[PDB]
RNA sequence: AUUGUGGAAGGCAGCGCGCGCCUCCGGCGUGCUUCGGCAUCUGCGCGCUCCGGACGCUGGCCUGUGGGCUCCCCAUUCGA
């Protein structure tokens, strides 16, 4: 039993190219290798499945819907909120945040991590002597 | 007399107004009237015996019309910017940028109290300008210049006091920003997996 | 804590000396091919263009009270599509340096 | 293939389910760039085309021998580790000093003998079978091929590997429990660390 | 945005003469990689079909034809004539694409693959947009399903860019459909 | 990124400031104009510049374990 299928309404992540990190909706299937994808901020276009990673999100739309119909369907299912709140979608956001930290911000994070590690190690020692 | 330039430049070497427009703005038409319908004509602006004669005629180099221009200041570097030194004995230390001297070098301070870097000149090519800014409005370095770092060993007490006067005004600003004192007291370094071309400063 | 003894600050990245500019049948020692750790594309190479390079090695005799020798160079242009670069040094690197490491400094700085 | 370009004192590679030729070419380039490599579990390397084709190829290799003096080569090694070593030798200018030094930086073992049984082992995606061979196409393990051409230590490696895996499972459970004991420690430390967690929150996965 | 093959209408005629001051005007819909090659193939057919060579002919107009709705999916039928290693043959092919330019590109790629037919050994007789209910090839029919549903059986594992490429990794790829 | 060959010329070219006034990012006179503009008035003096081929600054070192080398032996990559 497979968990994810290519179908009309499936939300996919572009995993390669310039559009990497963007979410698109499969609105129609051309052939085994290509699908017709549409997003609120892009023109409807075809792309190969080799550049798509299917997600667990799936909106309820008909084949090749209008942009207004597509937009409301995504908002009704909270596609953006679900993706960003998910662990998979949060990974992409965190990677961008880490790369965007300046020198001063990295120094602050170092101090927080160093202090966090020191306290955690002390807590473990107590859990060792007591809960041996 | 005229208070502002008549012909602003769209680009380097090209004025905004044409010759016909400039003739009106120059006022040559008005000057012609005041001089009997003619543009006034002006006039062109009007040893010891040698002790040794060289056998070979001396050769003098041809004229070069190119004149050096002042060293430019990187856009990332602004007064109060925190700089990272990349070379020398102070490599890796984070200092505060004060101003650019006439020679084109940058005037920086540790401050000396936090990291032991005094008022020093650092070449712009050997520093990285970060995004951290510390207020230096209360810092007065008008007395400092290139001659202040010129040779003519014990450091005279006069310079030590001068360091403290500039330093004191800067400590209060640094103390205002949390964790900024420790930031300026630690050297920058590259750890495993740290790619300089991806780091944001 | 480790208790390590060594350089306390590293302001350079390591680069591997791969060889010289060459064809299938000719070699041009005046140019060297250097792979910079962490640089995997031609676009990323643009940041390192002009950066100073140092090839540090040990000689048997002492000069200026040290066995270390340094040959200076710099990054000139990218090579290929995978982040390799072409480098020139004050003197052509010896073939013995193939597989050795060089220090890619962060100066002269444009940022 | 230009090379990894990483700075490491030593690289330990687990060759399980790696394609022989693609693993060889990548490692050959790594060795030529001055990288020291250790390859473990060479008996689990995979060869495309299936056992029958690969067995026939090796038998053709066994035919090659100097008619007037067979001891003068070619030498037909049977063990998986030596077959991998000879495969890499064909992708290196081994008759030059540069090539000989590159080969001298390679070590190959069947199984995972000490001390490498307690050292992190990496994989090479460009040579992995799951990425290079389409499911349903023929392939054989190098250990199986070696056994049929005169390698008699397959059983010995099999028993030692089972013993190592069981010990590794015990160690894995100890770390697994130690991890459960550490999630409690951070929760207890949560009260103490109020400002620190706020800074790390946007960065935590 | 960019297509390997472009569709052009080429219009030409024989040079006016005393016997015929208004010679017949011929038009063709030709596929080529650019205008220059479209004109050359126009004179090829006029020379061999209407006996009008370029030396005694006149080029009137050349215009590129663009897909009307490049955002929707259409079924395209292509009637073609091609040369094999032993003679000439006719075949009809169907394709699904957003533009007829893509469908023609698929046709050339397929002919090269399944028949080893080079580009210059193919003549396109006719093209048309076929409605779903009039398609003949099963490769096109199976995608005429309102409830089209299938998994991605074969995935390509790779970093988003070569910036995140490393020779060594601590664990093998984790893949699941 | 590579490079400074020349050593007689302040030339050629394009501009700026003065030689007339104003409230000065601009304004003020003829001719033409597509009404935006225009080499139509645009001369002289003194200057500037992407303008008849690189100049400037700083440091190191100078009898040293320094510098240089076409000399010698050897090693390595390529060629043979
Ligand atoms: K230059
Ligand atoms: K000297
Ligand atoms: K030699
Ligand atoms: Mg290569
Ligand atoms: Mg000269």
């Amino acid at each position: 039993p497979f968990k994810r299928f290519v179908e009309i309404g499936r939300v996919a992540l572009i995993n390669y190219g310039k559009d990497y990190g963007r979410l698109v909706v499969i609105v129609d299937v051309i052939d085994q290798n290509r699908a017709l994808v549409d997003a609120p901020d892009m023109v409807r276009s075809q792309m190969n499945f080799k550049r798509l990673s299917l997600t667990d999100i799936k909106i309820d739309i008909k084949r090749i819907p209008k942009k207004k119909t597509l937009v409301e369907a995504m908002e009704a299912a909270d596609v953006k909120t679900k993706w960003e709140n998910s662990s998979w979608g949060r990974k992409l956001i965190v990677q961008k945040r880490r790369a965007a930290l300046n020198d001063f911000d990295r120094f602050k994070l170092m101090l927080a991590k160093i202090k966090r590690a020191g306290v955690v190690r002390q807590e473990l020692a107590k859990l060792k002597k007591i809960a041996a | 007399a005229k208070k502002t330039i008549r012909n602003p430049e769209l680009i380097r070497g090209v004025g905004k107004f044409s010759r016909s427009k400039m003739y009106h703005k120059k006022g040559l038409w008005a000057i012609k009237k005041k001089n009997g319908g003619k543009l006034p004509l002006h006039e062109k602006k009007p040893v010891k015996p040698p002790k040794f004669y060289p056998a070979d005629d001396v050769k003098k180099p041809l004229v070069n019309k190119h004149k050096p221009k002042p060293t430019k200041l990187r856009a990332s570097i602004t007064p109060g910017t925190v700089l990272i030194i990349l070379a020398g004995r102070f490599k890796g230390k984070r200092v505060v940028f004060l101003k650019q001297l006439t020679s084109g070098l940058l005037l920086v301070t540790g401050p000396f109290k936090l990291n032991g870097v005094p008022l020093r000149r650092v070449n712009q090519a050997y520093v990285i300008g970060t995004s951290t800014k510390v207020d230096v409005s209360g810092v007065n370095v008008e007395k400092i210049d290139d001659k202040y770092f010129a040779k003519q060993n014990v450091l005279p007490q006069e310079k030590k006091d001068e360091q403290k006067t500039v330093d004191s005004a800067l400590l209060k600003a640094i103390e205002g920003i949390p964790e900024l004192k420790a930031y300026l007291s630690a050297r920058f370094s590259l750890k495993s997996g740290m790619k300089p071309h991806e780091l944001v400063f | 804590v480790k208790g390590r003894q060594g350089e306390r600050i590293r302001l350079y990245v390591r680069g591997t000396v791969l060889g010289y500019k060459r064809s299938k049948s000719n070699q041009y020692p005046n140019t060297s091919l250097i792979q910079i750790e962490g640089v995997n594309t031609k676009e990323e190479v643009d940041w390192y263009l002009g950066k100073r390079l140092g090839y540090i090695y040990k000689a048997k005799t002492k000069k200026n009270n040290s066995h270390y020798r340094c040959i200076w160079g710099k990054v000139c242009r990218p090579h290929g599509n995978s982040g390799v670069v072409r480098a020139k040094f004050k003197s052509n690197l010896p073939p013995k340096s193939m597989g050795a490491k060089v220090r890619v400094f962060m100066y002269p700085s444009n940022i | 293939v230009s090379g990894s370009g990483i700075s490491a004192r030593r690289i330990v590679v687990d060759a399980r389910h790696h394609m022989l030729g693609r693993l060889s070419s990548i490692l050959a380039k790594e060795l030529l760039n001055g990288q020291r490599v250790v390859v473990v579990r060479c008996e689990e390397i995979c060869l495309s085309g299936g056992l029958v084709r690969q067995k026939m190829k090796y038998l053709r290799f066994l035919r090659k021998r100097m008619n007037t003096k067979p001891s003068h080569g070619p030498i037909h090694f049977r063990a998986p580790s030596k077959i991998l070593w000879r495969t890499i030798r064909g992708m290196i200018p081994h008759k030059t000093k540069r090539g000989a030094a590159a080969l001298a930086r390679l070590k190959v073992y069947e199984g995972v003998p000490p001390p490498y049984d307690k050292i992190k082992r990496m994989v090479i995606p460009d040579a992995l079978k799951v990425l290079r061979l389409q499911s349903g196409h023929k392939y054989c393990l190098l250990g199986k091929l070696s056994s049929e051409v005169g390698w008699n230590h397959y059983d010995t490696i099999k028993e030692l590997e089972n013993k190592r895996k069981e010990r590794a499972q015990v160690a894995y459970e100890r770390r697994k429990q130690l991890a459960k004991l550490r999630v409690k420690a951070e929760k207890a430390a949560e009260e103490k660390l109020g400002p620190q967690l706020a800074v790390i929150e946007p960065i935590k996965y | 945005v960019t297509y390997k093959f472009h569709q052009y209408q080429v219009v030409g005629r024989a040079l006016p003469s005393e016997n015929d001051e208004h010679p017949k005007i011929y038009r063709m819909k030709l596929w080529a990689t650019n205008e220059v090659r479209a004109k050359s193939k126009f004179w090829y057919f006029l020379r061999k079909l209407k006996k009008v060579k370029k030396s005694n002919g006149q080029m009137l107009a050349i215009n590129e034809i663009f897909e009307k709705y490049p955002t929707t999916i259409k079924n395209y039928g292509i009637w073609l004539r091609y040369q094999s290693r032993t003679g000439y043959h006719n075949m009809y092919k169907e394709y699904r694409d957003t533009t007829l330019n893509g469908a023609v590109e698929q046709m050339y790629t397929e002919m090269a693959s399944r028949h080893r037919v080079r580009h210059h050994c193919i003549q396109i007789i006719k093209t048309a947009t076929i409605p779903a209910k009039l398609c003949k090839r099963e490769s096109t029919k199976q995608f005429h399903d309102s409830k089209i549903k299938f998994p991605l059986v074969f995935k390509k594992v790779r970093p988003p860019s070569r910036k995140l490429k490393t020779t060594y990794k601590a664990t093998k790829p984790n893949l699941f459909m």
